[PDB]
């Protein structure tokens, strides 16, 4: 299990992988949201850097940045109704991590219960895990416990985020754990074996 | 694989 040593190994692996802005921004806020990253298990934080990720903290809009201008004005999937594009997306996951600095807590444009452990989780499950959130057996469960952590037309609708939210739950804080472990009990039993 | 934040 991890412990305080682990997490101190965990910052410096984000170290290594996170990319900050220039200039003037909400410095301590990024290096929260780094060391709220740092909390995540080690052995995902280390296949991330060994798949050679980075992880863009953003001192403006996701697109501002020259390799995401191709999406401005363009709907996101899963947006198609909330009046937004990609200009208004907080933070993006997958193959590439993008993510606004002073933006994690939900309501701060998204819904997550923190923006950059749900985009995080969900460039583990594509890169990492092989997309194991669309796996016959997670599935299975998602069907079942999908529904469990509010936003159900949302996060009940798509594995993936429910995958991703449950993953957030998981290691954002010991409160967030506990309720995970309680409202989905075999999704909370899926994530910890996978961490085994 | 490219996904946004929940709305």
């Amino acid at each position: 299990h991890m412990d305080s040593t682990t997490i101190q190994q965990n910052k410096d692996t984000l170290s290594q992988i996170v990319v900050f802005p220039t200039g003037n921004y909400d410095k301590n806020e990024a290096n929260a949201m780094v060391n709220r990253l740092a909390n995540i298990d080690g052995k995902y934080l280390n296949a991330l850097k060994q798949n050679n990720l980075k992880i863009k903290l953003l001192s403006g809009k996701l697109t501002d940045e020259k390799e995401y201008a191709y999406l401005k004005g363009v709907v996101p999937k899963g947006w198609e109704g909330t009046g937004k594009t990609w200009d208004d997306v907080p933070g993006l996951g997958g193959s590439t991590v993008a993510l606004r600095i002073g933006f994690s807590n939900k309501g701060k444009g998204h819904d997550a219960i923190n923006l950059e452990l749900h985009a995080t989780a969900h460039a583990i499950d594509h890169i990492v895990l092989n997309d194991i959130s669309k796996s016959a057996q997670f599935k299975q469960i998602f069907a079942k416990e999908g529904r469990s952590l509010g936003n159900v037309n949302f996060l009940g609708v798509y594995p993936e985020e429910f995958f991703a939210e449950s993953f957030a739950y998981y290691y954002l804080n010991q409160d967030t754990n506990s309720k995970l472990k309680s409202a989905c009990p075999q999704t909370y039993s899926f994530l910890q074996n996978l961490a085994k | 694989s490219l996904r946004p934040a929940p709305p």
